DNA sequence: ATCGATGTATATATCTGACACGTGCCTGGAGACTAGGGAGTAATCCCCTTGGCGGTTAAAACGCGGGGGACAGCGCGTACGTGCGTTTAAGCGGTGCTAGAGCTGTCTACGACCAATTGAGCGGCCTCGGCACCGGGATTCTG
DNA sequence: CAGAATCCCGGTGCCGAGGCCGCTCAATTGGTCGTAGACAGCTCTAGCACCGCTTAAACGCACGTACGCGCTGTCCCCCGCGTTTTAACCGCCAAGGGGATTACTCCCTAGTCTCCAGGCACGTGTCAGATATATACATCGAT
């Protein structure tokens, strides 16, 4: 169970980042959640594309085919 | 010009799920649109598939991928135990 | 000379074999195309459709009606977890909407 | 003794994170992450270095979003706090 | 005589409504609008019969959804009524 | 024109109550007409554009068919 | 056999034409491709990175910088209402995010 | 083994606008994918509307047509102008 | 009106590794010619789009009575922010192992291209029963 | 608990869906042959594991003030019902602009061969940016 790893502190740096001022405390249970989903949904097409070529090693490359597949293109990693 | 469809099928299915019961020409409409953007889109990544391993051929495999990364996954593991099937009995005959 | 016989036949198949190889090779998806792509893609598309026009029949019956129309296709579409899904961008013509209500604006 | 009012710490980190353009989020555990969530998937997987980072970045990017869209669901309703329910009317309105 | 308390024949309207599946705009001045909004793009344009028909579907069919998504955020205030601000965060939030 | 004027209060009316809306603010009839017009205006510029590239003259299913599926919304039941 | 000279240097383009006709012949496409379409892609291209790198070099001399990076492209794209249209659905990593804060959370 | 890149191409053109800065490799890598993702774009829709109107060859009114639908209004009007211009050069030398 | 304790920024000097340039060479772009079928032009058919009249009821526009909803003000009590002292484990620098990604060589099983044959399925026609409209009766639900 | 709204049942009747026929052009069977890719072996990059150390960051506690929530009042703007009127909808008649097709032929692109220069790895070195120190001056909270 290595969620816990997502401490308050960074969720709450990232709230920052995005504007918020004040905190209600059950925000970070529900983040955690949220994330967790959004995780598995690109590794299962990462893992995906790494089986169709038969390698054992997931590479760059499947994660920005996994990522451009849901709309979000990422610019800088080749 | 003669036109293409696929309403003599989908009836032939029809028939087989229920013999008793009828379409009317907007439903045949609607069902003829609904084969040709399934068909699109799996084409599609099967093209995909194709050019990122460097391969000039399509294949079974890049079907079964496709539906793979297209379908829901339930729907996904009955359309593979179909294929499967038919592709099996195709070869063996 | 043998007589003829159609690939769909030798699958099992109801859809066309041959329309969907002449497809697959006029549509330039590729430079050579294999023999099992099209029976592969021939039963899964069988399968989608039986699957569709099973719900659609089903909700025809319960309407007491012999003829499958939108209004059929629309409730069999947007009552199913997975089909809703995979057809969530879609707008069908002459469908309607789902009855609904929030819970708050009924009178107490 | 010397102390500052409640909220004006908090306007200068705003300030201050909206200026940086570095990574919030732990490497390390965010790594032993990744690797318990494809094990469900594949077993004995190996992972490029780049890897975990093109995931770090598209999290990241996500979740500074979401956050964005939440404050103005929270404003709309005169409150300033934000609450779970803002987050659920975000990913309603979003479709996801 | 007789009368219904206020919201008594909006329910009923709503459960009409939704039921049923006709067209609700008038079909002579849409064309009108649909051919006076052409006109700015190329002159002399001549329209099939079906177009129109396709135009109107996609039009009733994006303003309902639109709406949809508007009672939510009205239901988030606190309130019954539906006011533009409920318009402009619903578009806000879908990015339109 | 006065064309947009066609769009009547009542049509208005019976759209919100197929969504749900039990009571209308007197304010949202102007903002749905300015809602309507600007998805009816791009719509319509690439329908005409794929007129004017087939070199015709009259507008066909087809092109909205085609604009409607670039836009991200796709219709079934006119054809493709 | 006279001496060779590149399209590129009739075209009075940068970027490369021949590449480009290659890379469209390689792509499936189509079954041929006219002698025009290399020169108007290559042009187009070239266009659309000319003005990203103008903004872009704008924004580094307000920070009093003389070398590009991530953060100017990102300040250059989200500062202009057309390449923003364009690049909606980007990410751009190490670009980060424009400064902005509601009136509403401001001091009295 | 031997890459292919536009990293020459872009610096030639940043010392035409700016000759006095230069360009970090990280924002070098962005750019180089930034011109593969339009030129995709572009080819893609071109092909499109080669399908449709039955055609076998991509000409310059299929890129015209294109770049017309996909960028907005202020930069289609330009591009367009110097694409055309380019062509017009090309044909005259 | 202002004090004074904290915080952010600027100005100077030292360092280091990222960037710009030059060299060698090889494989991919340009020049010259031939063959052939895709696109351009002109002419014909005919269909479906635009324009008009008459007329009847379905639907929109305008008034008004009143009640129930939106909004502002007040009290209160506890959830969150700011600051300190403690302790956990992230980050870094170094060494060593070996799994597996990337490449060259051989060759044989696969798919593309032609030709002759015929039957699968598309267009035109017939018809009859599923559906819809009218009118009257039964049941529900609300003020 | 009177009475207004919705549903359903029996009768009429029509035009949309189910089935038949003619027939032609798209799919099958048989043959050749060229090269795409399956398999075997080798090199050596870079992913995984372990250790010691410093100290940055996370954790737990106290406290007090600013916010969220519930209640009350009032006033005005939506809803429901009735009358008048205006322009939507249906049905019938004209005509001609433009879509879809056929036949001809020419000029554009694909393909093969030669050959030579553009641009890709590799090596070098020097200055733009990162850091430590000092200090200027701006802001926030209480008097």
């Amino acid at each position: 169970d290595n969620i816990q790893g997502i401490t308050k502190p960074a969720i709450r740096r990232l709230a920052r980042r995005g504007g918020v001022k004040r905190i209600s405390g059950l925000i970070y249970e529900e983040t955690r959640g949220v994330l967790k989903v959004f995780l598995e949904n690109v590794i299962r097409d990462a893992v995906t594309y790494t089986e169709h070529a038969k390698r054992k090693t997931v590479t760059a490359m499947d994660v920005v085919y996994a990522l451009k597949r849901q709309g979000r293109t990422l610019y800088g990693f080749g | 010009s003669r036109k293409e469809s696929y309403s003599i099928y989908v009836y032939k299915v029809l028939k087989q799920v229920h013999p008793d019961t009828g379409i009317s020409s907007k439903a045949m409409g609607i069902m003829n649109s609904f084969v040709n953007d399934i068909f699109e889109r799996i084409a599609g990544e099967a093209s995909r598939l194709a050019h990122y391993n460097k391969r000039s051929t399509i294949t079974s495999r890049e079907i079964q991928t496709a539906v793979r990364l297209l379908l829901p996954g339930e729907l996904a593991k009955h359309a593979v135990s179909e294929g499967t099937k038919a592709v099996t009995k195709y070869t063996s005959a | 000379r043998a007589k003829a016989k159609s690939r769909s036949s030798r699958a099992g198949l109801q859809f066309p074999v041959g329309r969907v190889h002449r497809l697959l090779r006029k549509g330039h998806y590729a430079e050579r195309v294999g023999a099992g792509a099209p029976v592969y893609l021939a039963a899964v598309l069988e399968y989608l459709t039986a699957e569709i026009l099973e719900l659609a029949g089903n909700a025809a019956r319960d309407n007491k009606k012999t003829r499958i129309i939108p209004r059929h296709l629309q409730l069999a579409i947007r009552n199913d977890e997975e089909l809703n899904k995979l057809l969530g961008g879609v707008t069908i013509a002459q469908g309607g909407v789902l009855p609904n209500i929030q819970a708050v604006l009924l009178p107490k | 003794p010397h102390r500052y009012r409640p909220g004006t710490v908090a306007l200068r980190e705003i300030r201050r994170y909206q200026k940086s353009t570095e990574l919030l989020i732990r490497k390390l555990p965010f790594q032993r992450l990744v690797r318990e969530i494809a094990q469900d998937f594949k077993t004995d997987l190996r992972f490029q270095s780049s890897a975990v980072m093109a995931l770090q970045e598209a999290c990241e990017a996500y979740l500074v979003g979401l956050f964005e869209d939440t404050n103005l669901c929270a404003i709309h309703a005169k409150r300033v706090t934000i609450m779970p329910k803002d987050i659920q009317l975000a990913r309603r309105i979003r479709g996801e």
